[PDB]
């Protein structure tokens, strides 16, 4: 009688971008449309309101830039590609 | 549409106006109780504009 399933509805964790497909052309509207695809609704239906919609995706960075990595390994790979060597071996010195 | 038509349509719309159907008198006047006694009990309340 009580469901809860039918009570305690809530948002899933990663809600807002989980059906993202990993893709770099057009993150947003592909996004979008797997939403729309996702929740049952048929594109013969939805009609006008299928084409010019778009909606977060993993592959936007928050400064609005395609990525294709987590952001961190992406601040790991720049600080890597910068390492001088920390002892060195020359005849002069001293 | 002919006149033999015409009536078939006529009757048929009419049969549609004329059978009886509770669901006027459940949105009127009992249909607001069960929302809003729903409305209190989920987890997620009513967003409306």
């Amino acid at each position: 009688t009580a469901s809860p399933a039918d009570t305690n509805v809530v948002p899933a964790k990663d809600a807002p971008t989980t059906n993202s497909p990993p893709s770099t052309t057009s993150p947003n509207q592909a996004a979008a449309d797997a939403n729309q695809q996702q929740a049952g609704i048929v594109s013969s239906q939805s009609g006008p309101n299928a084409v010019g919609d778009s909606a977060p995706s993993t592959s936007v960075n928050n400064d609005g830039d395609i990525i294709t990595r987590p952001t961190s390994d992406s601040i790991a790979a720049v600080a890597n590609a910068t390492k001088p060597a920390a002892v060195v071996s020359d005849p002069q010195s001293m | 549409v002919n006149d033999l038509t015409r009536r078939t349509m006529t009757g048929v719309m009419t049969a549609m106006r004329q059978v009886k159907t509770m669901t006027p008198f459940y949105i009127q006047h009992m249909c607001p109780t069960e929302l809003s006694v729903l409305a209190s009990v989920t987890v997620t309340p009513p967003f409306q504009v």
